Parts: C-alpha cells; structure tokens; sequence
RNA sequence: ACCAGC
C-alpha cells in the first residue's frame, strides 16, 4: 500500500520514487522497481516464455498473472496451465497443443481449479 | 481534569463490545482502571466528570472514542449517555495545529522512528518520539502466535479480553499524558499566566487564543458529517461501468492492427512485444517512426507527452491523424476504469449497506489550513466540462435516500462562494490603494469583465489566468493557457501589472516584513530567514516554505478560515432557530469542498431557510473580524449533484 | 506415520495459549505440547492407556490439517488416563473444550475428552460402555450445531440409561462464553442441565396448543 | 511523469 515520496536516484527527481509498506520503491520517472509422468515441468528448464496469445488476443500481463506459460521443449510449442493451492505452490500442470494432447502431468487433484 | 482511554472490538462502523478504560486524574493521581463488568461504573464516573464541571481529554476523541460510547451505551444496557462538546477536548486536534509541519523537521531524527512513521500524527508516532514505549501491541500479539501454533494472518487483534490489552491501556494512556504536558507547554497559543490543569469549560476556552476553539468546532462538525455519510448510487454507475468497460475493449483490437508489433532486444535474445497504449514510452517510439518532430525537451533526452501536444501533431499517414484520437480518449477511459471501479480506492469499495460512502476528512492536512479528503476523495471527481462527467455526478446525488416515515426523496442544496482570494486580496492591500479596489468586485462579476477586457474564450480560462498570474507566473506558464508565445506572456502581465499597481507594493511589503537576505546561488538558493511563520487572522503561526511563495501562504491560509468559521455559524444558527441535524431530523451536512457546501433537506421549505440564513451567517462572519469587504455567496437548489455544482 | 513423536527429539515446550485463553498450567497438566520440527511449529496432542502408557499421537499443523501417528484406537479417549472414578463426568466434544472445563473449575472435576468427534462418535461410545459403569452421572457437552445435536442425539443411544443429561450453550461451544465472558452461565449448565427428553417423544399435556392448532386451520 | 478538483 501506498505512503509517501522519496527523492528517486535513478532519474534524480525529488517527488518521482514512491515507498510501500511492503518495502518496495517504484519511480514515475525513471520506471524502476525495487524491493504418467509424475513430474511437475521446471519453468527455465523447458524454456518457459510468458508469450501472449496473438490468434484469439490474451495480453502478457493476463498470462503473468494466471500461469500459462508455453514451452518450446523438443522443437514443438506446448501450452502449459498451473494449478495451485492455497499456500502459494505449484500443485499440478496440464500441457495443451495442436494434437490437445492431454499430459497432466503431476499429482492433480479431483477438485482442482484454476 | 480526567485523562481517559477505551477499547472497543473493532472500527466505529460496526463496534460490540468494550474491553477495558482507565482514567487518570490532576486531583488524585490514581490509575483507575476498569474490568468488562464495569462498564456502567466507567459511565458513572464520566458523568461525575461531566456534572462537576469539568473538562475530559481523549485521544482522537471526536471522531472515534465519543460516538463509540453513545453507540455502546445503547446496544449494550440501554441507557442514553451524551457527552457535550464544550467539555470533551482532543489531542490530536491539538498535535495538527501547534506542530502542523513534521515533514520538514522528519529529517535528522530518522535513526527514533523505524520508518513507517514518517510524519505520522498516531499516538505511536509520538511515542517513538517522546521515547516512553514498551514495546508494541500488534508486533508483539504476531510474535506470540507464531510462537505458538495458531498463527494470525488477519491483523484485527481486538476480538477477545485479556491483561496485557489492559497493560498496553495503561502505557496507552500515560504516552497520552506525555503528550498533553507537552502540547499544554507552548506560550503562543496558551498564555504563561494560569495552569490549565484546573479550570472550568468557561476558562478554558475564553482564556486563550480564538484557534484553539474554531478547530475543535470544526472537528466535532466534520466528524458529524463524516459519520452522517453521502448517498450513492449502485445502479447507474454499474450502468456506466458496464458501458465505457466495452469502449477499450474496441479501442484496442481497431488500434493494434494500425500500430503493429515489433522486436525488443532481451544469440541475441529478442521479444515479441505489442503496442501498449497505456504506457507512454510505446506512443514515444511509434510517433519517432512516424514523421514527427517534437520541438519539445522537458527531459535531458526524451520529449514531452501529454493532452497539449497529440493535439497540435501531424504526420503524413492519414490514419495516424485519426488514431492519436483514439489514443488520447483510450487513455481518458482508462482513467475513467482506474478512478470509477477498478481501482484500489475505487468507489464501489466503499458503499456500505445502507447504500451510502462514509470518507475521511482531514480538517487540517495542508501546511495552509486547508481540509483534505481521503479514503476516497470525494473532492477531485471529474466536473461538467470533462467528458463523462454529467453522468458520473448524476450518480453522486441526494435524492436516492428516501425518508423512513414517507418514503419521498429530498433535496440537495449547494452554497459556492463566488471570489474568495480576490476579495481577501482587497480585503489586504486595502491599506496602499485607499480601498477603491473592492468596489468594482462589488460592482458586478469580476471575472466576466475580466474575461471581456482580457479576450478570454472562456470563463473557466479567465479564471486561472488571473490566479495563474496573481500567485507569482513565468513567461510562458501564462502564455501557456491562450496557447501564444512569450511576447504576449509579456504583455499581459505589463498591462495586468499598471491596472492597480498595489499589489507590488504589497509583495514588497511582506518581503521586507519576512526576509531580510538572500544568497544566490547558480543550481541552488541559500536564504538566511528572520521570521519564518506568519501571524494569521487568529494569532495562528501559519508556516512558509518558499520565500516566493508567500503571497500564496498569505492568501488562500487567510481564505480558508473564513469557510470554516462560516461552516460554524451556518448550523449554529438553524439549531438555535429550532431545526433537527441528523438523518431522523430535518438537515444533513453531506461535502464540504474547499469552497462551496452540500447539504441535504426534507422539504424544500427547509433549503429556502438554509438559502436565507447563509448570507446572514457570511455577513457575520464579515463582521466579527471587521472586514474592510462585503462577503457574498450564491446558492442553488436541486434533486441531486448535477445541477447544484 | 513413524512413530510417537518424542519432545526431546522434536523441541517440546509446554506454553501458554493466547488466542484461546488457556494458561500453560492446563497444557502442563494434560499433555497437549507444541513440536518445532521443519521450521513450522506443530501442534500435538498425546493419548494414553488406562495403566499411563502412551499409545497415539495427534498432529496437527499451521494450516487446519490432522495427521495420525499410526494405528488409532477406537477405546481412545483424551482424559481418560488421569482420573479413575467419580460421580459427575463431563463428556466434551473437541479437545480445547476439555482443556477449557479445566481451566474453569481448578481441575476438580473428572472431564475427558472423545477421540473422534462427532463422524464416529457411536462406535468409541459403544466400545467404551465398560469404562461409564464406574460412574455415577453423565454431562454431554457438544456442539451447538446440527451436527452437535445429531452427535448428542445418536450417541446417547449406547449410553446407560437414567446417567445422561444434556446442556445448552448459547455460544458454539463453551470456548468462546469463555472468550466472551459467559463464565457465569455454563457453570448453572454443568450443575443443572436438562434430561434425556427431546428424543423424540412427546407429552400428554405440551400438546395443549398445537392441537388447538390443528383445530383452527 | 500523468490525470482530476478548488
Ligand atoms: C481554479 C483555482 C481556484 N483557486 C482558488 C480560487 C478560489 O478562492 C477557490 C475556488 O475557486 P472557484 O470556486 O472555482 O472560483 P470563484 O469562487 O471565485 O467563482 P464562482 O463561485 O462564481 O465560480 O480556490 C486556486 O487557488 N487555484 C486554482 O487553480
Ligand atoms: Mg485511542
Ligand atoms: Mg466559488
Ligand atoms: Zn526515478
């Protein structure tokens, strides 16, 4: 949550950089911020890109934010969706393609949602 | 003389259950705490208090503490309890103005506070400054439960009772005693000839400064209408949200295929990214690529962006001249999400459930006596000349709040002032013109015939012209507002200037009262100061930051008082007259915006007395000062908060 | 699922427990300890037969979650094991409830604790009939929600008869009128509780209006 | 840095 202004010193600015009470600044300026299978994928492992969706039209921040990362493993692109809990770790995977080859990978569960 | 505190089980919107209270007393020095069952005895004892004539000190009183008591006397053993306002006094109406500048002293103490409390008017704040405090509360509650199993991720430690919630009372209250015995210690506003720790509710106040009074009236009357609320509507502006939500939903599938993608440079590691309108180093790289040319540097090595240059810009394809329009009212509509709904602060976060918004209103924020508003702001939504603005304001009216014995909606009255500074301006330099510049404000509308021997388009135009020009302009900042150059910033300021050359004299006048030298220096400015504050129109030290800037902290410091008193005296004199305030009664304060009021009525019998009694109380406050002026204001009558703006 | 988990081995510390308002001397007494084991601090509760041996272990973690330490009992009651007589016992629900009659009565009355709750609350009393014949009144204590009123209903069958008597809260269990200051009503309720009525039958005489309603439709 | 208010 928002508190007050710091002078930044990237851009040098007097009233530009911001302080959090999570401990994070970020400037206006200069835009600086600081602070089966049974085998769950590795995200930079597979070459995971957060690439947007250009057929059907999906932002990267969407894709940021929700966990839908494609792999560009083997020389084919697959489209792998994490499934979470609610600590905050990856529970399971499901991997899409051109073929909807479904591998879910990991140990998913029967009320997992998304 | 009684020094107190409470505990309740939450926020005032929704409070329960008391916990614990201890009263200290100037007479016998004794830690009277209290227990959960003797919550008829803290009564009891407050009412000894009030029957003898006494005065009771809170902490952040007027806002929480006062209706938390008259609430948990009723929903707990039914019996009235009212305190009156002459015999509660606040502390933390007295920390905002004795020190109203903790920004600019922060610094060099900062090794005390660990941070979070960078200019913080908290009673913890203080703490950590007075240096009495053992420990926290909240830190150490989390401490404990990770020390044991059930750990509290929620942060509300106020459900059950226990004795260090009494301990922390204990220390809560002398940290509140070391504040008063400081903030009793100034000479400037209580005078060194009479110990305040004894009189009556009829020495108190009439011995002492007029501020000291004026502020906890307008803390008790802004605390009453922050809990009266504003009515809202639910329906018409999900109606609006659900309209301008499929406008850039449109505005970015038209503009992707017009701006296309390219490459970013991460063997060479490229990404493929997007045109983003919303961010403005996108729009920057895209007009380079399109045959412009700025002409524009505010920034050692990038240009300007913003309203004033997609205007006047021009390229050679057809379709771009058409599309930086879709841009600029994409970036409208995206203000519009992030103000409307979306945002964190949004307005649809902040309805309760009665269909009303309860926000907080800081009598004293500003370094100049001027009230902010916070959580929402209710003062910066956009007006009738931007667009989407008729509609948003239909939203915010008064007439959606039926009566509970009739079932009828009411009628919303809203009081402007019409040239504030400008007549206190006259109201000044009075005393170096022989006071014929007061009389032509009075002779008709200043800024209509300011507008026609200025050329002006527009009103709205004039009227920051004239206050861009009065607080100290440039060259260009007002040749900026007619769109010209510099020559005819020049210009009107050479015949604005030899209209009525008063106030020059009055500029040299308090540069000689305030400075007596200043150093120059090639990338800074070193000024060796002689008085610092100013004395206002109620003995109030009224600080100054810049020494150029003294006109503005003489002005609109001196102009703000004025409402204030005025806000006073507008429901002094309708409950003198015999009318009710509150939602059951017959008048409801609603905003109060730096110039004009709202309120809201029951017939419209009762908003033709406000209308009456409004100038009667401007006139009195014209003459309880003894203006050299003629205060006027203007009011209008309406269904809800479009046409009354 | 290894094996009883030793304090020593996994940094046992008798405390105090805040949120619930319940002092160390209860825990001390009873058994109920705290393992700092994989950073997180686990929560433990320790059962034992009727000669003093320890049988099982409850775990249970941070986050609401239960683990079992290996085979669990059906004759497996929290209490059972520290008294061995007397004329009024109180049967408790959970385990905080249990701790929570301590802590109100200075230990003096026999109160235990159940060792399933409320799922299978019929077979732990039907497998523990031996062990009520020693006793001379019975207080259930449940919850004061469906599930406690079927607990009490259906659980009360495998009883002995004339021995069971039931009481009321007006909270959910008798924790929170100890953390919302009803100290003063739950002991009337542990002195004077209500029969073995409500199962299902009926008076002669309570029908009075209801007939009358029945006759004015 | 931008947007809105007075
Ligand atoms: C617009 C503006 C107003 N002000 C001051 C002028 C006034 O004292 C106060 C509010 O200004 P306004 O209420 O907009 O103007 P007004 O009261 O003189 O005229 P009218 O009511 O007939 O429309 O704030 C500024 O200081 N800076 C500004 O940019
Ligand atoms: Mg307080
Ligand atoms: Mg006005
Ligand atoms: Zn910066």
């Amino acid at each position: 949550v928002f508190l007050y202004h710091i002078p930044c010193d990237n851009c040098g600015s007097s009233d530009g950089n911001s302080l959090f009470s999570d401990g994070h600044t970020f400037c206006y300026v200069c835009e600086k911020w600081t602070a089966m299978t049974y085998n769950v994928w590795n995200f930079g492992e597979s070459n995971g890109r957060y690439s947007a969706l250009t057929a059907r039209g999906i932002s990267k921040e969407t894709c940021q934010k929700a966990g839908y990362w494609i792999a560009k493993v083997d020389g084919v692109m697959y489209q792998v969706a994490d499934y979470r809990d609610q600590n905050g770790n990856i529970v399971s995977q499901k991997v899409r393609d051109k073929d909807k080859n479904f591998k879910t990978t990991g140990s998913h569960k029967s009320d997992a949602l998304f | 003389m009684i020094v107190s505190d409470i505990e309740a089980n939450a926020l005032l919107e929704s409070v329960t259950k008391f916990h614990c209270g201890v009263i200290y007393d100037y007479s016998t020095a004794e830690y009277v705490s209290y227990r959960p069952s003797d919550f008829g005895a803290y009564l009891d004892a407050l009412e000894a208090e009030v029957a003898r004539g006494g005065l009771i000190v809170f902490h952040n009183g007027h806002k929480y503490d006062v209706p938390a008591l008259t609430k948990l006397a009723k929903l707990q053993l039914n019996r009235e309890f009212h305190l009156p306002r002459e015999n509660c006094i606040d502390t933390l109406v007295l920390s905002r103005l004795i020190h109203s500048n903790l920004k600019d002293t922060d610094m060099g103490l900062l090794r005390k506070l660990p941070g979070k409390r960078f200019g913080s008017h908290a009673l913890e704040a203080w703490g950590y400054r007075l240096g009495e405090m053992k420990g926290e509360y909240k830190d150490d509650f989390k401490r404990m439960l990770e020390e044991q199993g059930e750990e509290y991720v929620d942060g509300m430690e106020w459900w059950n009772f226990n004795e260090e919630m009494m301990d922390y009372n204990v220390q809560d209250v002398v940290v509140t005693k070391a504040l008063l015995e400081k903030l009793l210690s100034d000479k400037h506003y209580f005078p060194p000839e009479i110990d305040f720790t004894d009189v009556g509710y009829t020495t108190f106040w009439s011995e002492s400064l007029e501020a000291v009074d004026i502020e906890h009236r307008a803390a008790w009357l802004l605390a009453k209408q922050e809990r009266n609320g504003f009515p809202f509507d639910t329906k018409a502006i999900e109606e609006l949200y659900v309209e301008l939500a499929a406008r850039r939903s449109e505005l970015l599938r038209k503009l992707t295929e017009t701006f296309g993608s390219w490459y970013q440079p991460k063997y060479t590691p490229v990404e493929h990214v997007v045109f983003n309108p919303s961010s403005r180093d996108h729009i920057q790289k895209k007009l380079q690529e399109a045959g412009w040319v700025p002409t524009k540097y505010t920034d050692k090595g990038a240009p300007v962006v913003d309203d004033e240059v997609l205007e006047g810009v021009r390229v050679d394809d057809p379709e771009k001249q058409a599309a930086i329009d879709l841009i600029k009212e994409y970036l409208m509509i995206q203000k519009r999400i992030g103000q409307s709904a979306e945002g964190d602060k949004a307005w649809l976060r902040y309805v309760a459930e009665d269909g009303k918004i309860h926000g907080s209103v800081n009598p004293n924020g500003a370094v100049t006596g001027r009230a902010t508003h916070a959580f929402p702001n209710l003062a910066q939504i956009p007006g009738v000349r931007s667009p989407y603005g008729e509609q948003c304001r239909a939203a915010f009216g008064a007439e959606h709040h039926l009566d509970g014995i009739t079932g009828k909606p009411w009628v919303q009255a809203g009081i402007d002032a019409s040239g504030l500074e400008l007549r206190c301006l006259a109201h000044f330099m009075a005393r170096f013109d022989n006071g014929e510049y007061a009389h032509e404000i009075l002779n008709g509308d200043i800024h209509t015939k300011n507008q026609i021997a200025a050329e002006l388009p527009t009103r709205d135009n004039a009227k920051t012209f004239i206050y861009g020009f009065l607080y100290g302009a440039g060259d260009e900042k007002i040749g900026q507002i007619v769109g010209a150059g510099k020559e005819r910033g020049k210009e009107l300021k050479k015949k604005f200037l030899e209209n009525t050359p008063a106030i020059a004299a009055l500029r040299e006048s308090i540069q000689q009262t305030l400075v007596e030298s200043s150093q120059w220096v090639a990338g800074e400015q070193q000024v060796k100061w002689k008085r610092r504050w100013i004395k206002g129109l109620d003995g109030r030290k009224v600080h100054v930051r810049s020494p150029h800037a003294a006109l503005n902290t003489l002005l609109q410091s001196a102009g703000a008082l004025i409402c204030k008193l005025w806000i006073i005296k507008t429901e002094e004199m309708l409950v003198e007259k015999g009318l009710k305030h509150g939602w059951d009664g017959d008048f409801a304060y609603m905003a109060w915006v730096h110039d004009e009021i709202q309120v809201g009525c029951r017939t419209e019998e009762i908003a033709q007395v406000v209308i009456e009694t409004a100038q009667e109380a401007m006139r009195w406050v014209g003459d309880h000062w003894n203006f050299r002026c003629l205060l006027d204001t203007e009011g209008k009558m309406g269904p809800n908060w479009a046409i009354c703006h | 699922t290894y094996n009883v988990w030793n304090f020593g081995e996994s940094n046992g510390r008798y405390s105090a427990l805040t949120a619930r308002g319940i002092s160390k001397e209860t825990c001390q007494k009873a058994g109920y300890w705290i393992a700092k084991v994989d950073g997180v601090m686990y929560q433990v509760a320790d059962y034992r037969d009727q000669n003093g041996n320890i049988v099982s272990q409850k775990v249970r973690d941070k986050d609401k979650n239960f683990k079992t330490t290996g085979s669990h009992k059906s004759d497996a009651l929290f209490g059972k094991h520290l008294w061995n007589g007397g004329k009024k016992i109180v049967v408790t629900e959970g385990e905080i409830d249990m701790l929570t009659v301590m802590e109100l009565q200075d230990c003096k009355y026999p109160v235990v604790s159940l060792g399933h709750g409320a799922s299978a609350a019929k077979k732990t009393c039907a497998a523990n009939y031996e062990y009520f014949d020693q006793f001379e009144q019975i207080i259930l204590m449940f919850d004061m929600d469906e599930a406690g009123r079927k607990a009490v209903e259906e659980a009360a069958q495998v009883l002995p008869a004339g021995k069971v008597r039931v009481a009321v809260l007006p909270c959910k269990d008798a924790n929170e009128c100890h953390l919302n200051g009803h100290d003063r009503e739950i002991m009337e309720q542990v002195w004077n509780a209500g029969p073995w009525i409500p199962d299902g039958v009926v008076s002669a005489l309570s029908l009075r209006e209801r007939i009358r309603e029945h006759l004015s439709s």
